[PDB]
C-alpha cells in the first residue's frame, strides 16, 4: 500500500487494517487500540465539520457577505450567549446520542439512526473518501484560517494574489514566509532519516521515549 | 369507482388504510370511513346520526338554492326589497311586507306571527308523519320512503337506486358545507353569497375572507 | 417500615409501586376521596385515568380509543400553543424586536408590507404572503396527518399515538416500560393542563382584550383589584 513518503515502513500497530492507513504515527500517538479507534473517530469528525466549514466560508467569500474571522461579530436576531447557551442545549443531546452510537456501534450517527444512512451508500469505498476527504478538508480550514491571519483576505482572494503572481505572492514571500520554507526542507530531509533508521537497524523497531508511549515495554 | 365495500372511496384516499373504523362497512351511502371521533360505533347511534345527516343534507340543499335564487333573479332584473338572505325575513316589518318576487299582488304577507303560526301547524303534521308515517305513507323506510315521493320513478331499480343515493348524499354533504359557509361568511362579511362571488372575482388576492380577519379581535 | 434514605426518595428503579398512583384500581381520581364509584370501563389502564366520565360520553371501548386519541392530539397542539402564544410576549417584554407579540394579534403581522418577519428580523422568514403561506402549510400538514393516521416515511407499523421508533423517541427516553408508563402520564397531565390554559387564553383574549402575560402582570400588579371580575359585567347586554 501506498505510504506518506516513497518507501516508508508502517509501523507494528498500523498494519492495514484500518482506513487510509499510510503508515504515518511518528509520534505514535495511537499505539493503543482503544485510543486509535477514539482517534479514528475524532479524525473523522474533526474532518465532517471541517468540510462543512470549508464549503461554507468558500460559499460566504463566494457571494457578498461578511469574512468568516468577522462574522461572529455581525448582529444578528438573537444575543450572542442566548446563541451559545442554545448551542449547548441542543449539542448536550446530541453529541450524547453521538457518543452512545460511539460505544455501541464504534461509528457515527445522528441520534438515534445508529449509521446516519437514508440513502444506503455505506461502502467501505465511501468510508475512505470520507476519510480523505476529511483529512484534505481539515488542512483547507487551517490553510483558510492561516492564510486569512497572515492576510486580511479570504481564501479565494488569496488564491487571486497567488494567480496573480504565483512566484512572488506565496508562503514563502508571506510572514511566515523563512519558518515555513525552513520546516518545508526539514520534512523534506526528514524520510531520509528515518530511512536511515530503518536501514542501519533491517526490520527493527525504535520506540522514541514519549510519555504516551509507554517505551519502556 | 365502486362507493361501496372496502374498496370504496375514502375521506383521505390513499393515506386511508387503516383509519377507518370496523363498523363503517361500506354499506351506507356516502361511506367515505370518516368517524375519527367515534361517534357512530353504536349502530343504533349510527342509524340515528344517518338520518340526521340526511335531513340536513335535503334541507340544506333547499336552502342553499333559496338564498342563491333570489339574488340572481335581483340582479338578473327582478324586484326584491330584500334580497339578501339573511334580511329577507326582515321584509314583514316592510311598508308594504313580504311580496314574493316583488310583486304587490302575489302574497302581500304582513303579519309574522300568523305565518309563524301556520308554518308550526304544518311543519308539525308533516315532520310528524316523517316520522311515524301519515296519508302518503305507513310503514315506509324513516329515509326513502317512496311511492308518493317517488311520481317520476327514479329508483325502481336498487344498482341506479345506490349511486342516487350516493349523489344525494354528496350533494347534501355540499350544500351543507355551503350553508355554513354563508352563514359565517355572513356573520363576517355582512353582504350576501353573490355579492360575495362578484367581490372575490373582482379581486382574488385582497378580496379574500383573510381581509376580514381581524374583524373579530377584543383589543381592550 | 423504612429507613429515612428511602422515605427521601433515593433509589431510583424501585419504581414499581409508583405506577399505582397513575394505573390500577386504588389510584387517584378526579374527586379524590369524594369519587367512589368509578365508570366500570375506566379500568386504570390507560394514562390519565381519573375515572371522571361523568356524562357517560366514552362507554363504548371503541369511541373511548377515538376519544383518547383525541385527547392525546389536542393536548400535544394545546401543549405547542401555550409555549407559542407565550414564547413572543416574554422575549418582547425582555426585549426581541417582535412587532407584534400578543397571540391573538399575531397573525396580523403578514399584512404589514415589512412582511412577518420571524423574531423581528427582516433577515429572518420575512413572510408577506398569507394565501402561499397557507398553501404551504396545507400541503405539509395534510402530507404529515395522513403519514400520521395510517403510516408513512417515518413507520407505518406503529402505534397510532405514540409510534417511538428513531424518529419520534429519538432520544429513547421511553424505552424502559416503566419509565414509559410514567412519562405517559406526564405527557396527559402536562397537556391537559395546556388545553385547559388554552381555553383560558381564548376566554381571557375574548374578555380581558390583552395578552395572558400583560394579564399575569396586571393580576400580579394589584391581584384583588384587578380579576377576572373586573371584567365580569362586560358583556352586559344593553
Ligand atoms: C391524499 C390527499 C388527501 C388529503 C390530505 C385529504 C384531506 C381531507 N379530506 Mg379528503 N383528502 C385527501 C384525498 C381525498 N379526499 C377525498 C374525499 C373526501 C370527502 C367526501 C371529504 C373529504 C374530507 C377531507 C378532510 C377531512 C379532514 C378534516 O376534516 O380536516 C380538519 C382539519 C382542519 C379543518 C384544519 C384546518 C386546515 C386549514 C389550515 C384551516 C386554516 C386555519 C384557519 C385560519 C383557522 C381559523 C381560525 C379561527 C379559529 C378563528 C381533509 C381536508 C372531508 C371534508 O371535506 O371535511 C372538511 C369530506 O367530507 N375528502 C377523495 C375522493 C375519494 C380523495 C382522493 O384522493
Ligand atoms: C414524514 C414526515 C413527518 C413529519 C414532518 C411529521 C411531523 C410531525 N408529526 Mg408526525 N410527522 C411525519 C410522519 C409521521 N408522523 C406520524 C405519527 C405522528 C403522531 C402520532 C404525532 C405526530 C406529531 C407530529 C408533529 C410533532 C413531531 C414530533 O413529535 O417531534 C419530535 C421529534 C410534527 C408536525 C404529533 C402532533 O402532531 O402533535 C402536535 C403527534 O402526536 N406524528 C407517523 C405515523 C407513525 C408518520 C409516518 O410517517
Ligand atoms: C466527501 C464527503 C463525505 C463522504 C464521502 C461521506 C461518506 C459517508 N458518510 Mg459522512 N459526513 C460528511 C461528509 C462525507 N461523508 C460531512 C461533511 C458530514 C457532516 C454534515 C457527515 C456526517 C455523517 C454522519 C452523521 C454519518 C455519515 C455517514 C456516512 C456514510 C454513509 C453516507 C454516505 O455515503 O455519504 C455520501 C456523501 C456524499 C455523496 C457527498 C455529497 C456532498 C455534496 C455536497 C452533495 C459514508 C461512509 C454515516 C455513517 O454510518 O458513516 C460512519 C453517518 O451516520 N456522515
Ligand atoms: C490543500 C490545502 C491548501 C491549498 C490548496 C493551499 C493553497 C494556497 N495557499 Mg495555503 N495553507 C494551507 C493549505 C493549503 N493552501 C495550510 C494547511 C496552511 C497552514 C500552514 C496554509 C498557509 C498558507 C499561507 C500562510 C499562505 C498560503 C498561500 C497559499 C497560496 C500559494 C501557495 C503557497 O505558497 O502555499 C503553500 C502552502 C503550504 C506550504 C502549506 C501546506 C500545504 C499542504 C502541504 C497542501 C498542499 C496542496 C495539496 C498537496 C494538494 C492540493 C489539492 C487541490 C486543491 C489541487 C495558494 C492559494 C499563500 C498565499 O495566499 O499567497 C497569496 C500564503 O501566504 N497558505
Ligand atoms: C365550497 C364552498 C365554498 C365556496 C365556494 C366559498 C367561496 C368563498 N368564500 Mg366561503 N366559506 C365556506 C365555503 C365556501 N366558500 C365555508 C365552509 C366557510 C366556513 C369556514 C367559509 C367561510 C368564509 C368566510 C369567513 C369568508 C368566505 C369568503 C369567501 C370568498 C373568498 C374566498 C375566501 O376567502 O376563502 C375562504 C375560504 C374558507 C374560509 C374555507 C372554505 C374551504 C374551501 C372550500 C376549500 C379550499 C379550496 C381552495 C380553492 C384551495 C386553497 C388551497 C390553499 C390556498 C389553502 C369566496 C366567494 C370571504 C368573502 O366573502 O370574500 C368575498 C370571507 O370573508 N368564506
Ligand atoms: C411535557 C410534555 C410531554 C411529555 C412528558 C411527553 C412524553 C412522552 N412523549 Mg410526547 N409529545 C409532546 C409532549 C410531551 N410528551 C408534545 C407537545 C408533542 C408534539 C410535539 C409530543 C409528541 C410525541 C410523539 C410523536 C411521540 C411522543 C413520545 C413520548 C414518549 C417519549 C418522549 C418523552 O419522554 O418526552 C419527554 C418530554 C420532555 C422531556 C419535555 C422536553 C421539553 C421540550 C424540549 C421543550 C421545548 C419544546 C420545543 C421548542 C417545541 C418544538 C417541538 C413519552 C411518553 C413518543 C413515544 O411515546 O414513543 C415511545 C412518540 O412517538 N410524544
Ligand atoms: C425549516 C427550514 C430550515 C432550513 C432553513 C435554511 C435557511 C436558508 C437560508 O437562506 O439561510 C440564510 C442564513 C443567513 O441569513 C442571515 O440570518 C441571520 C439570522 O440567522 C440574519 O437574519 C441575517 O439578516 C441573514 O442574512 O444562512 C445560515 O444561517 C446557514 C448557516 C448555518 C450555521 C449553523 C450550522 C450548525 C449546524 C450543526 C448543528 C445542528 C446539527
Ligand atoms: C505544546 C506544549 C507541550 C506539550 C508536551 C507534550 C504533551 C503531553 C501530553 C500527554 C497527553 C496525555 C498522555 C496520556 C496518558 C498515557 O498515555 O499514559 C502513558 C504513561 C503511563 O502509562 P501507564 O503505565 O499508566 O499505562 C497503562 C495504561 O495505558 C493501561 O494499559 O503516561 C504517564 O507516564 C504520565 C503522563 C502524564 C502526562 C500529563 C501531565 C500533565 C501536564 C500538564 C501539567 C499542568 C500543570 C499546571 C496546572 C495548572
Ligand atoms: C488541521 C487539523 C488537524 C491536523 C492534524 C495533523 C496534521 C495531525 C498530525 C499527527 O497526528 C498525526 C496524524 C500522527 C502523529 O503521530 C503525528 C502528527 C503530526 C502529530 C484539524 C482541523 C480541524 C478543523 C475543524 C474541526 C474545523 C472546524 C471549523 C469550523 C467549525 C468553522 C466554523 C466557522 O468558520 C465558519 C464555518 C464560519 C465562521 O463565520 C464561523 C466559524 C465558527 C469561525
Ligand atoms: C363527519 C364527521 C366525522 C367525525 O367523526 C365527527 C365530526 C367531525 C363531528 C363529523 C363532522 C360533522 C360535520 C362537519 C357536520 C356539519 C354539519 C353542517 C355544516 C350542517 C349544515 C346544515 C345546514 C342546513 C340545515 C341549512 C339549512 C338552510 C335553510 C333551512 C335555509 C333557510 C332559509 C333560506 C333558504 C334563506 C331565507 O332567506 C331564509 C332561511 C329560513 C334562512
Ligand atoms: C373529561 C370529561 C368528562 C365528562 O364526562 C365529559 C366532559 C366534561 C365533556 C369531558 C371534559 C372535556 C373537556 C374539559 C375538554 C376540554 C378541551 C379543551 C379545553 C381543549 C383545548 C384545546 C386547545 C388547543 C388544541 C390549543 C391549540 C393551540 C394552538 C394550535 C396554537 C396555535 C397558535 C399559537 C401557538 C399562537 C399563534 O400566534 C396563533 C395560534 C395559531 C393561535
Amino acid at each position: 500500500r501506498p505510504m506518506w513518503y516513497p518507501g516508508a515502513t508502517a509501523p507494528a500497530h498500523l498494519d492495514g487494517s484500518m482506513l487510509g492507513d499510510y503508515g504515518f504515527d511518528p509520534l505514535r500517538l495511537g499505539v493503543n487500540k482503544d485510543n486509535l479507534k477514539w482517534f479514528r473517530e475524532a479524525e473523522l469528525t474533526n474532518g465532517r465539520w471541517a468540510m462543512a466549514a470549508v464549503v461554507g466560508i468558500l460559499f460566504t467569500d463566494a457571494v457578498g457577505l461578511p469574512k468568516f474571522w468577522t462574522a461572529g461579530a455581525e448582529k444578528y436576531a438573537l444575543d450572542n450567549q442566548t446563541l451559545a447557551l442554545i448551542e449547548v442545549a441542543v449539542f448536550a443531546v446530541l453529541e450524547g446520542k453521538r457518543y452512545e452510537i460511539y460505544k455501541k456501534t464504534g461509528e457515527t450517527g445522528f441520534l438515534s439512526f445508529a449509521p446516519f444512512d437514508p440513502m444506503g451508500m455505506k461502502s467501505e469505498e465511501m468510508k475512505l473518501k470520507e476519510l480523505k476527504n476529511g483529512r484534505l478538508a481539515m488542512l483547507a480550514f487551517l490553510g483558510f484560517c492561516s492564510q486569512a491571519a497572515v492576510y486580511g483576505k479570504g481564501p479565494i482572494e488569496t488564491l487571486q494574489l497567488h494567480l496573480a503572481d504565483p512566484g512572488h505572492n506565496n508562503i514563502y514571500t508571506s510572514s511566515v514566509g523563512p519558518e515555513t520554507a525552513v520546516t518545508v526542507a526539514v520534512l523534506c530531509v526528514l524520510p531520509m532519516i528515518i530511512e536511515a533508521t530503518k536501514t542501519l537497524n533491517p526490520g527493527k523497531e525504535s520506540v522514541p521515549y514519549f510519555p504516551w508511549n509507554e517505551p519502556w515495554n | 369507482i365502486e362507493w361501496y365495500g372496502p374498496d370504496r372511496p375514502k375521506f383521505l384516499g390513499p393515506f386511508s388504510e387503516g383509519d377507518t373504523p370496523a363498523y363503517l362497512t361500506g354499506e351506507f351511502p356516502g361511506d367515505y370511513g370518516w368517524d375519527t371521533a367515534g361517534l357512530s360505533a353504536d349502530p343504533e347511534t349510527f342509524k340515528r346520526y344517518r338520518e340526521l345527516e340526511l335531513i340536513h343534507a335535503r334541507w340544506a340543499m333547499l336552502g342553499a338554492l333559496g338564498c342563491i335564487t333570489p339574488e340572481l333573479l335581483a340582479k338578473n332584473g327582478i324586484p326584491f326589497g330584500e334580497a339578501v338572505w339573511f334580511k329577507a325575513g326582515a321584509q314583514i316589518f316592510a311598508e308594504g311586507g313580504l311580496n314574493y318576487l316583488g310583486n304587490e299582488n302575489l302574497i302581500h304577507a304582513q303579519s309574522i306571527i300568523a305565518t309563524l303560526a301556520f308554518q308550526v301547524v304544518v311543519m308539525g303534521l308533516a315532520e310528524a308523519y316523517r316520522a311515524n308515517g301519515g296519508p302518503l305513507g305507513e310503514g315506509l323506510d324513516p329515509l326513502h320512503p317512496g311511492g308518493a315521493f317517488d311520481p317520476l320513478g327514479l329508483a325502481d331499480d336498487p344498482d341506479t337506486f345506490a349511486e342516487l343515493k350516493v349523489k344525494e348524499i354528496k350533494n347534501g354533504r355540499l350544500a351543507m358545507f355551503s350553508m355554513f359557509g354563508f352563514f359565517v361568511q355572513a356573520i363576517v362579511t355582512g353582504k350576501g353569497p353573490i355579492q360575495n362571488l362578484d367581490d372575490h372575482l373582482a379581486n382574488p388576492t385582497a378580496v379574500n375572507a383573510f381581509a376580514y380577519a381581524t374583524k373579530f379581535t377584543p383589543s381592550a | 417500615k423504612k429507613t429515612i434514605r428511602e422515605k427521601a426518595g433515593w433509589w431510583s428503579n424501585g419504581g414499581n409501586e409508583k405506577l399505582s398512583a397513575f394505573y390500577g384500581p386504588d389510584r387517584g381520581l378526579w374527586l379524590g376521596p369524594l369519587s367512589g364509584t368509578t365508570p366500570a370501563y375506566l379500568t386504570g389502564e390507560f394514562p390519565g385515568d381519573y375515572g371522571w366520565d361523568s356524562a357517560g360520553l366514552s362507554a363504548d371501548p371503541e369511541t373511548f380509543k377515538r376519544y383518547r386519541e383525541l385527547e392525546l392530539i389536542h393536548a400535544r397542539w394545546a401543549m405547542l400553543g401555550a409555549l407559542g402564544c407565550i414564547t413572543p410576549e416574554l422575549l418582547a417584554k425582555n426585549g426581541t424586536p417582535i412587532v407584534e407579540p400578543v397571540w391573538f394579534k399575531a397573525g396580523a403581522q403578514i399584512f404589514a408590507e415589512g412582511g412577518l418577519d420571524y423574531l423581528g428580523n427582516p433577515g429572518l422568514v420575512h413572510a408577506q404572503s398569507i394565501l402561499a403561506t397557507l398553501a404551504v402549510q396545507v400541503i405539509l400538514m395534510g402530507a404529515i396527518e395522513g403519514y400520521r393516521v395510517n403510516g408513512g416515511p417515518a413507520g407505518e407499523g406503529l402505534d397510532k399515538l405514540h409510534p417511538g421508533g428513531q424518529f419520534f423517541d429519538p432520544l429513547g427516553l421511553a424505552e424502559d416500560p416503566d419509565a414509559f408508563a410514567e412519562l405517559k402520564v406526564k405527557e396527559i397531565k402536562n397537556g391537559r393542563l395546556a388545553m385547559f390554559s388554552m381555553f383560558g387564553f381564548f376566554v381571557q383574549a375574548i374578555v380581558t382584550g390583552k395578552g395572558p402575560l400583560a394579564n399575569l402582570d396586571e393580576h400580579l400588579a394589584s391581584p384583588f383589584t384587578s380579576n377576572a371580575f373586573t371584567y365580569a359585567q362586560k358583556f352586559t347586554p344593553q
